[PDB]
């Protein structure tokens, strides 16, 4: 195992990641991030 | 009345790839194959960068 | 009354750039300045370039 810095919340009574990688990944390139989804009406 | 039931579920699995280019211009493939090799202070750089 | 002097170290203004002396600026004709960004990648599959 590793120490890695990464955020950890606690929701109900299980504990979760909340990761929102879009500085890691998807930052300076040429793709479009997912969850920006479209719907329709 | 009833009896007790068992259930037998079947999945299989779903194939995907991954793909990437990477490419090298002319001019460095030339200095890479070591052909036309002439002033070996200068091309030296060439090769280098 | 004395003046209070102001020097432009000690003000807050001074981390927004970064000062350097420079005594030949009066033969300067044309002074530059370079960069070289690299970017980053993601790999994908599918009808896609």
């Amino acid at each position: 195992n590793a120490r890695v810095p990464a955020d950890l919340v606690i929701v109900g009574d299980k504990l979760v990641f909340l990761e929102a990688l879009e500085r890691r990944v998807y930052q300076a390139t040429r793709v479009a991030y997912p969850l920006i989804g479209n719907i329709d009406i | 009345v009833d009896q007790p039931v068992h259930n037998y579920m079947v999945k299989r699995i779903h194939k995907r790839s991954l793909s990437a280019a990477f490419a090298i211009a002319s001019e460095a493939l030339s200095l890479l194959s070591n052909t036309y090799v002439d002033g070996t202070e200068i091309d030296s750089s060439l090769r280098i960068r | 009354n004395t003046l209070n002097f102001v020097r432009f170290l000690e003000l807050g203004l001074s981390v927004a750039c970064i000062c350097t002396k420079f005594p030949e600026l009066a033969y300067v004709r044309d002074g530059v300045i370079q960069f070289e960004v690299q970017q980053p990648m993601i790999a994908r599959d599918g009808p896609h370039p």
